[PDB]
């Protein structure tokens, strides 16, 4: 990613649901029942009070009548403050969580077929005379056609160039890339695949074509796997540095658009009322 | 420690041990770590202390300011909120068409605090005011949540958990940690070869003495230091400006080195034990090594002076108002 | 999969999610799944991953399969025969160093104890074994009014404002008006019905309102902190966990009896206690434990990751925690030395590098289906109760006023 | 230590030591400046309005007027919002702080200085036939006679008897006891203080006087210290499961005391005003 990725989660709010709306409906019903009980112009004043006594009380809708009205107002205020405290706690918990899974997570979804039709030449930094290049050539030649554009050097030089210079995407061995991302300075480089692999095939020790060693070596390797050696071997050798260890202006675009739409609807309603 | 002679394959002892071996002394009463390499040809005694290697790092004394505006989250967000509030006030004034006085507290007072000067004309104005109040409450809740999250997330720096932390095992060009040259710590880091990168990084930056290293660390020169537990703990406790990250590793007490062929051994070590149970050593340690120990106005005064600025601005503007009513 | 056939006998009437024919084969497996019953070789229907792989293999290499399900059901592990002291094979594995046999297409983990007598091919699926644990609905939904904080203490400080009301009486000389104003100032109601004559009384009322506001703010901060820090879920992670390593008499855990995994537990003497503890709680079936976990009898289950991930994905009730350990791969079995070895291994490798295996696995596995509400319901119920009480009180007050 | 958790909170830490005086003086200066601006029972109404704006939105009076007063009110509201946000953030940050009771530190304590007197009958562990008995009998012949008829049978038996409270303390070698208390039933009970050991002696393997093995053996042991053997061995063997692990009533009591003091002061001022 070019810079920090932050999700406003405007559509992930519990709004437009049947929980907060249900609680508001129940509170409104209770307030209406209390007003009807205390009753034994007024409807507009009650509606204005209910609208005001929800979020901010800095609006003149005051119309006190008696002790029952005071009691119902106090009950509504207590319910509202409890709901606001719960919502603030939920918002803090949401801010605690982070969502930085990946960017694309796909090898042949839309982009890696013909970049000329998309415009931006995403970096295709493979390496010549290897094992990944032959597979990518034998799978679909279209990607191999553009692979000749960006092919600089081994893992270190290509990673250094892609860090800030000219390259964006890098496709290479999974284990090498996992190690390189584990040992990245500042943890600013992450493989965007959510730990997904394409053509899983293990390594091996290439023996001869009939030498009397294959059976013994294979049995010894399986014995080593069973007895618990390679896990400590990798946790002592193959382990990353951080890897596993883990009021925005742009976040206000959705709520501002909703407020503008509400203002437009209010203006339309005012025009309709003035028509009659 | 043990070094090699110049342009030769022989081994030589320099400093304290070399001085002792060449018939120049008989006791080494001083802080001297017990090590396998040393104990080969010197008869030690029972330890009179217990300690382990420890990391010391300077501590950032200022951790908060309390005078921060909405800038840490976003200032452009505040500017956009103000612009949206002004646009909402203008739209509410347009819907009304009291008069300018109606626009005096149409939305500006409602979004600020309780004034009660609003004069609604149509139900659309009331709906717009309710929407503005809800948006203001939501913005206030978001700002409070951001402030609380920043307070919880505050002080990102944390004590490095010992030497097994990969953040120190992996070398980087941001830490120049080193120890005193030619001590027991160098020997321990030498014949423990699994993290030789740190060994080389220290070998290219090793200092000369504890006092010089501490003085340099004081003026943010070296960002870390590894040394004995007791000495560094005392230095941090007295000079209350440093911390001791980690707990312990490679624990081993001091001792009184004497030569192998000496008659004082069987009578010295025993004595130490007889002096280790009747509270003598604990009393002496209490006397000498361990005797010392160690919502602001910036959130208010820094604002109050700004309020004082209003006292030097509004009053003169009041005269302007007197001018405004003069020609009107 | 295992599915009983219809009255006709031939499998039919099946379509995938996207819409395509589904290959089916006739399984001549036993129906008496109970441990001891008259066997019946009724032709059943089987389909899934391994069947599709076998169909592709038979397309590539010329032969004619005749699938028959195993009789016992156990995977097959070394065990001493009764009334003797020797070792012999059993289960599915025993039916390979045997007659009909001639291949095995099933989940068969690669292990040292099985690689001498037979040999496998290149693995067609890499999968470790993880920990599957039960799940429960979190209780931190703030359903009660003051569940995280101390509700009783709140009632205590309620008496406090009553004392303030008593103080209002001391500031009365209108006492009811002062109490109403204090109650309104408690929740910023702004009733404005209290106008004490003495200036000191007004100062005391303002101080009391400020103290009440500070207390309310502190209570809200405490509840928010309790909600944020509420994280009582801390389950066993890995083998190094002291909780799992320490024997427990409250919650038990085991795996399929005498099937691969136990062999591992018999070759790592460091564990020791876990093997002895689980030796008396193993279930004799694969689905028995997965259906008894929700019965609150086995709090943990050890099994291969391939089955557990799909089980969690389909029934979105349980989760899989921990990290992979003893990483290995599956594989098609074989007997001693047969000419099929090189062709089978080469075909599997070619299919693996062609992306066919990835697409088939995605199609057959990766179709994964998988302001508080309880607090809102509790608040609604409390509001309804308070409204009923207030209506009754208002009716009583109106009746009293009409009579006085 | 299972009888009382004794969890510290914000009320345990000192409050309003000297910063609160600074806040009081700056707010008084601001109120005086606002009153002076207004001048160039109105003063009382303005003071009440400012106090409400600082505390919470309440019923104000008709003190403010003109344009400067509205700006002052808006500034005060913004300052109060910022102050309450900062207070909530500080409370959230301090909520993560915690501690526990420490009682006395070390074997030398005020209660153990003399066996008799005091008030509660103390009962502390006096397990005989070991170093913990000879050390006390040869260096502290005052806490010996009292503990003579109090010896238990075994460590487990002593702990079990301590669970059904009979013994108020226990004394033993702090290497088995440290592990034993770290793996109890939920490790509700723990050691006393920060483990200030009295006579840190050590362990060892005995030998016949003058045996030829001695020298060699010593060397071997030192080697095992170098190659991280003891650390991992102890971590595997004798490390516990919770050794790593480590609405306030006090706040309510303090606020109740403050309210009572304020009420008494108000009554005294009313009496003085009536007299004058």
């Amino acid at each position: 990613r070019s810079n920090g990725t932050v999700s406003p989660s405007a559509f992930l709010e519990p709004f437009s649901a049947s929980v907060w709306v249900m609680m508001f409906v129940m509170l409104l019903i209770v307030s209406a029942i209390a007003v009807f009980v205390f009753e034994y112009f007024t409807i507009g004043k009650a509606i204005w009070l209910l609208w005001g006594l929800v979020f901010n009380n800095s609006v003149p809708v005051q119309n006190p009548k008696g002790t029952t009205s005071k009691i119902m107002v106090s009950v509504w205020a207590f319910f509202a403050v409890i709901f606001l405290a719960s919502y603030t706690a939920n918002l803090a918990a949401f801010m605690i969580q982070e969502e930085f899974v990946d960017q694309v997570t796909g090898l042949s979804d839309k982009k890696f077929q013909r970049p000329h039709d998309y415009s931006p030449p995403f970096r295709f930094g493979t390496v010549p005379n290897g094992s990944t290049e032959r597979n990518i050539r034998n799978n679909y030649p279209y990607m191999h056609q553009y692979m000749t554009k960006f092919n600089q050097k081994g893992v270190e030089d290509a990673l250094v160039s892609l860090k800030t210079g000219k390259l964006d995407a890098f496709i290479y061995d999974a284990a090498v890339l996992n190690y390189k991302a584990g040992r990245d300075e500042g943890c600013k480089l992450v493989t965007i695949g959510s730990g997904y692999i394409f053509a899983t095939t293990g390594y091996g020790i290439a023996l001869q074509k009939g030498s009397p060693w294959k059976r013994q070596i294979d049995l010894a390797l399986l014995q080593f796997v069973g007895d618990g050696e390679m896990e400590e071997l990798e946790t002592l050798w193959l382990t990353g540095i951080c890897h596993n260890e883990k009021l925005d202006i742009d976040n206000m675009a959705g709520v501002f658009y909703m407020l503008a739409a509400a203002m437009a609807l209010s203006l339309i309603t005012f025009i309709w009322e003035h028509l009659f | 420690t043990q070094e090699r002679v110049n342009n030769s394959n022989k081994k030589e002892w320099n400093g304290m041990m070399g001085e002792l071996l060449s018939g120049q002394a008989d006791m080494i009463v001083a802080p001297l770590t017990i090590n396998n390499e040393r104990a080969q040809y010197i008869e030690f005694s029972k330890p009179f202390k217990y300690q382990g290697l420890t990391i010391l790092v300077k501590k950032e004394i200022p951790r908060s300011t309390l005078d921060s505006f909405m800038q840490p989250f976003q200032s452009t967000l505040w500017l956009l909120v103000g612009l949206s509030v002004h646009v909402v006030a203008v739209m509410l004034y347009l819907l009304d068409r009291t008069l300018s006085s109606a626009m005096w507290f149409s939305w500006g007072v409602l979004l600020n605090s309780g004034i009660g000067e609003g004069a609604p004309r149509s139900f659309s104005a009331r709906i717009l005011g309710m929407v503005w109040a809800g948006f203001a409450m939501i913005i206030v809740a978001s700002y409070t949540a951001n402030l609380a999250a920043f307070l919880v997330l505050d002080r990102p720096e944390e004590r490095i958990t010992g030497i097994n932390d990969p953040r120190l095992r992996n070398p980087s060009d941001k830490f120049i940690y080193a120890t005193v040259k030619q001590s027991s710590v160098d020997i321990y880091f030498r014949r423990q070869v699994e993290l030789s990168t740190m060994y080389r990084h220290m070998e290219k930056h090793n200092y000369e003495s504890a006092a010089e290293a501490i003085q340099a660390v004081r003026d943010n020169k070296l960002h870390a230091f590894i040394w004995d537990s007791a000495v560094l703990e005392f230095e941090a406790s007295q000079k209350c400006d440093l911390v001791t990250t980690g707990e312990l590793f490679f624990r081993s007490g001091f001792g009184i080195g004497m030569r192998k062929d000496s008659p004082w051994k069987q009578n010295v070590s025993l004595s130490i034990l007889k002096s280790h149970e009747n509270g003598f050593m604990e009393d002496l340690d209490k006397t000498w090594v361990r005797y010392q120990e160690c919502l602001t106005f910036e959130n208010m005064a820094g604002v109050f002076m700004l309020v004082a600025g209003g006292i030097v601005a509004g009053i003169f503007l009041i005269f302007i108002e007197i001018a405004y009513k003069r020609h009107k | 999969y295992v599915k009983p056939t219809l009255s006709d006998g031939t499998c039919k009437e099946e379509f995938t999610v996207n819409g395509d024919p589904v290959k089916k084969v006739i399984c001549t497996g036993p129906n008496d799944t109970s441990p001891g019953s008259p066997r019946h070789t009724v032709p059943q229907c089987c389909y899934g991953f391994c069947i599709d792989l076998l169909i592709k293999l038979a397309r590539t290499m010329n032969f004619t399969y005749e699938v028959h399900l195993v009789a016992d059901g156990k995977f097959g592990t070394q065990e001493r025969v009764n009334n003797s002291n020797k070792k012999e094979w059993n289960g599915m594995m025993g039916e390979l160093l045997s007659g009909q046999a001639d291949m095995i297409v099933a989940p068969l983990t690669i292990n040292n104890e099985r690689a001498q007598y037979i040999e496998f091919s290149k693995p067609f699926k890499y999968q470790g074994l993880t920990i599957l644990v039960k799940k429960e609905i979190p209780r931190s939904t703030l359903d009660s009014f003051m569940q995280p904080f101390q509700s009783t203490l709140w009632l205590l400080v309620g008496l406090s404002v009553h004392v303030v009301a008593v103080m209002l009486y001391l500031l009365d000389r209108t006492l009811s008006s002062a109490m109403w104003f204090s109650w309104g100032v408690l929740l910023n109601s702004g009733i404005g019905e209290g106008a004490p004559r003495s200036f000191s009384a007004r100062i005391l009322g303002m101080v009391w309102a400020g103290f009440a506001m500070i207390i309310v703010a502190s209570y809200t901060a405490n509840l928010a902190a309790f909600l944020v820090l509420d994280r009582p879920e801390e389950r066993i992670t890995g083998i190094n966990d002291p909780r799992l390593r320490n024997p427990s008499d409250k919650f038990i855990y085991a795996t399929v009896k005498q099937s691969s995994v136990d062999i591992y537990f018999r070759r790592q003497v460091e564990l020791s206690t876990m093997y002895r503890h689980m030796e008396k709680h193993n279930y004799e079936s694969a689905a028995e434990a997965i259906q008894a976990v929700r019965d609150n009898k086995l709090h943990a289950f050890i099994w291969d990751s391939a089955v557990l991930e799909f089980e969690a994905s389909q029934k979105c009730d349980l989760v899989t925690t921990g990290e992979l350990f003893f990483r290995s791969g599956f594989g098609i079995g074989m007997r001693k030395d047969s000419p099929w070895k090189q062709n089978v291994s080469l075909s599997i490798l070619k299919s693996h590098e062609n992306g066919f295996m990835e697409d088939l696995d995605k199609t057959w596995v990766r179709y994964q289906e998988c302001l508080t509400f309880e607090n809102m319901a509790g608040v609604f119920m409390l509001v309804a109760g308070g409204i009923v009480a207030g209506i009754f009180l208002i009716f009583i007050e109106i009746a009293y006023k009409r009579h006085k």
